[PDB]
């Protein structure tokens, strides 16, 4: 977690948050300086940008918050019986937008027939699915003839087996375990204009290990990654 | 009537920059990356390049450089409108061609003042 | 230390959420109330959005300046500058933040103006605003008089800026500790005051790049004097 | 006709909550802190209190606690609208008497939906 990586992380937050502030600032100064020159439906659009770029920020500030709680162990999960099949679906919808913008299609199949029951915190696994799904879009390839993220659902070992498979850049073998460390990001050449905190997977390892579960990854570079989440029944 | 090339990899940024530019009557043509901006330059020579640095495929420092290597691209002004706040980033872009570097987040009114200055 | 790192991460989120709540609230209200908003109210609710983004941008420029100084990218660029205008300018820009907490901001010069110096005016303006901002942020909760006086002088063939306040003051257990990255004093009267703990770690480091030093003096619950010294 | 006792140290927050509440018809009354908030209850009694947690002088958990002690104040429902997002902070406020807890950043339409839901019954 060293002092060097803290410094790179402070920059990364700065960079993550800059982007929507630019939108926010520039959309909002324009509306103010152009009330004469916006038609109604372009007034409403420019505010829809402001509202939507503030959600991105908000999301981003909850990543900082969740992580801080997990550090000090304020976060305790509250388990309840949940249908995982439509939980998954709902999370996939929530990324539909982000996906299309990178021309990433987002799929879902279940090797077990639905609906799959489990004693989980729905809030927290929804968070766990979105981080994996987001990462799936964020770390897509550049060339877009068939880019995807697929969420596969099975039942293994008196438990549930969620898989998130993408087909992007993949991860170098000298890093396949250091992606769950806090602040860790791969410093490749097809990895620097993709912003992130390096906290999203730390959180997700932690939530899955507050549930008594585990996460692992198998990544074949230039081909893609599969991220295995396991929680019991 | 004036013709501006807009070269950022953000739909959002492009759209609001295109909007302020078109408030002044200028005419926008857009590019997702550096590589595409150069492919678009063969269709038309522009009065202005608004150029981002960080984009996939082909970087914005690279475009700036390649605008020095070809003939009708040397004397067309660039304004760099980037998130890269470093004082060392500004120097590089000035010495790699850029006539002006403006930082993000930016003021739409100042940006437009500076676009005008470099067109007039 | 990994201890003060975690609190820092929480403080950034804590300090960036306030302008964001505003942005989100004003932006949804405007979008849901076009028919129920008159013009001077529309322009005002926009002006809030613009204003709270500027608070946000500041707080991101704090993180960025800090990281810059941490990696030693921040080389300063020195020029001949009137420090009297700088300080007027600087307090002018803190008048709104001041009046929101009802702090007055005075400025005297023990030498006559103008006071020339070889400094980066971007960066000392940044030092003045951080010291002024802390003057405003750490003023006493309720009082008839609350203030932040900047004072100019010429000491030791250099310039001596003092930023004096009558706010909450600092315990001696934290007269050495206030300048270190991430450090904040955590009392009942700093609970709900936002901040990263970076502001003075930056100001110390900007000042030290000029070949100068900053020290502090504080009487717990009565006020503080911050001394910046830069050469000629 | 429905008085609502808005209580938050941020003047900005006040403006925009007061705006959304006045859209529905409600009659806002504003308080910079918990002390003041409690101090204005002599004046009148509200149908709703929109309560911040972190304020100076007096805290928001302290306002809630006192709300349960005096018998005229127990029956009036409190919504808490706070930047305190911990689950631990919600449970304390609920156990201190708050009827709902809404986080910040908030949606003005949900907050309103919920402000109605308390008043309508
Ligand atoms: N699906 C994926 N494919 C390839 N690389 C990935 C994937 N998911 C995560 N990574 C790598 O793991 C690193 C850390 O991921 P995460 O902790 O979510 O932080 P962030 O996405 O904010 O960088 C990323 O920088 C990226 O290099
Ligand atoms: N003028 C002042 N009066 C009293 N205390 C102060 C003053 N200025 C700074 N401090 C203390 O020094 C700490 C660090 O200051 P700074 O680095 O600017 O960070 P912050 O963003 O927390 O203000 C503050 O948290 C506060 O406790
Ligand atoms: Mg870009
Ligand atoms: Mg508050």
């Amino acid at each position: 977690r060293i002092d060097r990586m803290k410094t790179e992380f402070i920059a990364n937050i700065s960079h993550e948050l800059r982007t929507p502030l630019t939108a926010i600032k520039a959309y909002a100064e324009t509306i103010y300086n152009s009330l004469g020159e916006l038609d109604l439906s372009t007034l409403k659009e420019f505010l829809e940008v402001i509202i939507d770029q503030s959600n991105h920020l908000e999301n981003l500030l909850n990543e900082l918050l969740d992580f801080s709680r997990l550090e000090r162990k304020s976060l305790q999960i509250n388990r309840e019986k949940v249908d995982l099949c439509d939980l998954v679906e709902s999370a996939v919808n929530a990324i539909k937008e982000f996906a299309s913008s990178h021309n990433v299609n987002v799929l879902f199949e279940s090797n077990v027939p639905c609906p799959v029951e489990a004693y989980i915190d729905p809030t927290r696994i929804r968070q766990v699915l979105l981080n994996l799904l987001n990462n799936g879009v964020k770390y897509s390839k550049k060339d877009a003839p068939d880019k995807y993220v697929k969420v596969i659902l099975d039942e293994k070992d008196g438990g549930v087996l969620i898989i998130v498979e993408d087909n992007g850049i993949g991860i170098p073998d000298h890093a396949k375990d250091r992606i769950f460390e806090q602040f860790y990001r791969v410093d490749s050449s097809l990895t620097y204009e993709v912003p992130g905190t390096g906290l999203g997977l730390a959180i997700t390892k932690e939530i899955v290990e507050l549930h008594g579960g585990r996460i692992w990854v198998e990544s074949e570079v230039g081909k893609g990654s599969r991220f295995f989440v396991w929680i019991p029944k | 009537s004036k013709k501006v090339l807009l070269v950022d990899d953000s739909a959002v940024l492009r759209k609001i920059v295109s909007f302020n530019l078109k408030k002044e009557g200028y005419e926008v043509i857009e590019a997702e990356n550096g590589q595409i901006a150069l492919e678009k330059l063969s269709e038309f020579t522009p009065d202005l390049i608004v150029l981002d640095i960080m984009m996939p495929v082909m970087d914005g420092f690279t475009v700036l450089k390649k605008l020095q290597e070809k003939e009708e691209w040397k004397r067309i002004p660039v304004i760099v409108l980037t998130a890269k706040g470093g004082e060392e980033d500004e120097s590089l872009a000035l010495s790699l061609g850029a006539r002006k570097v403006m930082r993000k987040p930016f003021s739409p009114s100042q940006f437009i003042e500076e676009v005008k200055h470099l067109l007039n």
